[PDB]
């Protein structure tokens, strides 16, 4: 449901290209991405990626080709591609919508997500990455605001997802 | 063959070995099969089992240790195979359980792992064997580094219990055994 | 061979292709030898030349595209080769200026890059040629992906001049020429 | 001479295992590390690494083998390995000493160092990673403070190097 509405709203607004590394909370999105039905139906160009940094690099390259791309990732992977964002996308003004899975957002998650869970927003704010918390009651409006922000700044913006979609 | 058979088989081949499993289903399956003090489960930092295994082999070359990697974890930081073939640890064992998907997250399609044994032999591995899902036997040269490619079927059983040891408990249970070993 | 002659060779072989150069002295030398609107200098974010190139060749497959990597840049994000071998873009050219050191940093030794042509052929590159010092030219197939290994001796020339183009100006010129070509 | 004193103090306090990728500001330290006679006179083993994440990983592994290790890297490289600090080092309490080259700390460096140069301390504090600016007048004392904190918390601490060593 929520994943379907997010992907539909992204596809209507000319966001058709996708790179990402999966996470447990973003399963439905990857279902719709790897579905042979949606690729031909929704004109979805999804590239499998080994690492978040390679995903972000390929997404930036596809942006340089005149297309609008978004990137999916677990919040842990933010510690792997951060340099890219701090040395490429925000330096060259190459925007990529970021769909980050906020693991550990409530502190009861697995031990591996403890630090990133309570410090995700602090990391993004300290490094000046703008984000928007996913409004599950009106997700289309949230990603609308995110697309508005990236078109106003020509720089990536993240959408934070802490519950399963 | 499922992951149970692969883990039990490598455990039978190397009973006194030290293990560094990657995060996800692999560490939990290894923990549920045999909770060994000589097992080092990595709850996070995907793609970082081979680095810590390489370091452990660097400080302790003569002790035998294996690294339980998946297709996704191996592909994430494959670039370390160059450091492995450069340092040439003699007792390093590299296991890659290739299930062709990101099982621990829902079975997402991973980038296809292609000709891993040849690439390992090119980057400096002393040997590299590919394993058929039917037979059970381990034959390898004594001197490594060595890679073991094992194609594994999607798990039919449930994931089971998660590792109950806290990270500090894992660290102490592993380092005590190592310090007493050498 | 030195980096000046290798860059001049690459510019002579494909004078109508878009190039992505990795950070450090390679981008500086390319900008000093010939400043082209079809040249995309990556001032930072090391190891991202090949990913950006793969994205470009994904959106524009018919256009020929060259990635100007060094040995350090290639090694740092080596795993990307798999994705390339998985995507098999027909007009993707992967150049690796291998000097055996992080030259733009002070000349520190890199991990030794061995048998790069063979492993390139393994992951999915259609052809992987090696170049010794003094090769005039070579005819290459028009269907890739390809890997060109050019072992270059340490530079004796001056460091050159840093690229004066603002990153925004770089992306502007690159995108404008991409839109003007098609 | 300053990098010489830092390396000598580290080796005298039994820090003999080194990993990391080079930075222009750490030129002398890498020259000292790759010296065969400095390897023999101080019993140093330097493991050259492809990227920062693998460097920190082999450093953590060497720590698990009863050794005391440090990892040198450019500050940009932080964005490539931050995850392994928040998902492994600060989770398992595996301490590695970090020599981070603070590129762009003065704002007049290359464009690629602009963001990290402005926000290195903000990023480090946002994830509770203790740092310490190098005292070029007493570089041995900075190493000693770092080692004292490492002993007290059993977690990695960093030093920030903004001038050439
Ligand atoms: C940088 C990073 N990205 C994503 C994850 C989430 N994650 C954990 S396991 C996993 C897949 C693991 O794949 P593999 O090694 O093949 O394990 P298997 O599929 O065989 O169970 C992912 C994507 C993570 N932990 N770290
Ligand atoms: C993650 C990261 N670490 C360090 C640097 C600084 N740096 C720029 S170039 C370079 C060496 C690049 O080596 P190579 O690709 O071989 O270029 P060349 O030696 O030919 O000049 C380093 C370490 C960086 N840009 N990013
Ligand atoms: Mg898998
Ligand atoms: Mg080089």
């Amino acid at each position: 449901s929520t994943a379907e509405r997010m992907l539909s709203t992204l596809t209507e607004n000319n966001y058709t290209h996708f790179t990402g590394v999966p996470c447990s909370l973003l399963k439905g999105f990857f279902r719709l991405l790897e579905s042979k039905e949606a690729i031909e139906k929704q004109n979805i160009t999804f590239i499998p990626s080994i690492r978040e940094d390679s995903a972000l690099g390929v997404a930036s390259g596809m942006y340089l080709g005149g297309r609008k791309c978004v990137m999916l990732m677990q919040n842990s992977g933010l510690g792997y591609c951060l340099n890219v964002l701090t040395s490429f996308n925000f330096i060259y003004d190459i925007p990529i919508l970021l769909l980050i899975s906020w693991r550990g957002a409530y502190g009861n998650d697995a031990v591996e997500h403890d630090i990133i869970g309570e410090k995700l927003t602090d990391l993004l704010d300290s490094v000046d990455i703008p984000y928007k918390e996913l409004d599950y009651e009106n997700s289309e409006g949230t990603i609308l605001d995110a697309l508005f922000l990236i078109e106003k700044t020509n720089r990536p913006v993240a959408i934070l997802i802490k519950d399963e979609i | 063959m499922n992951k149970h058979d692969a883990i039990q088989l490598i455990l039978g081949q190397f009973p006194s070995a030290y293990l560094v499993s990657t995060c996800g289903h692999i560490s939990r399956d290894l923990y549920n099969i045999n909770d060994r003090a000589r097992n080092f489960y990595m709850v996070g930092s995907m793609g970082m089992a081979a680095p810590v295994g390489l370091g452990l082999s660097t400080v302790y070359p003569d002790v035998p240790l294996v690294v339980l990697d998946g297709d996704g974890s191996f592909l994430m930081n494959m670039g370390i195979i160059t450091m492995i073939g450069h340092q040439k640890p003699k007792n390093f064992i590299h296991v890659v359980l290739d299930n062709g998907m990101h099982e621990s997250t829902g079975g997402q399609r991973t980038v296809p792992l292609v000709n891993v044994t040849d690439i390992a032999l090119q980057v400096g591995y002393e040997y590299a064997i590919e394993i058929n899902s039917g037979q059970k036997s381990f034959d390898l040269p004594n001197e490594g580094p060595g890679l073991i490619h094992i194609k594994v079927e999607p798990r039919s059983e449930k994931i089971g219990k998660r590792v109950h040891w806290t990270p500090q408990e894992i660290v102490q249970r592993f380092t005590n055994e190592l310090t007493l070993e050498n």
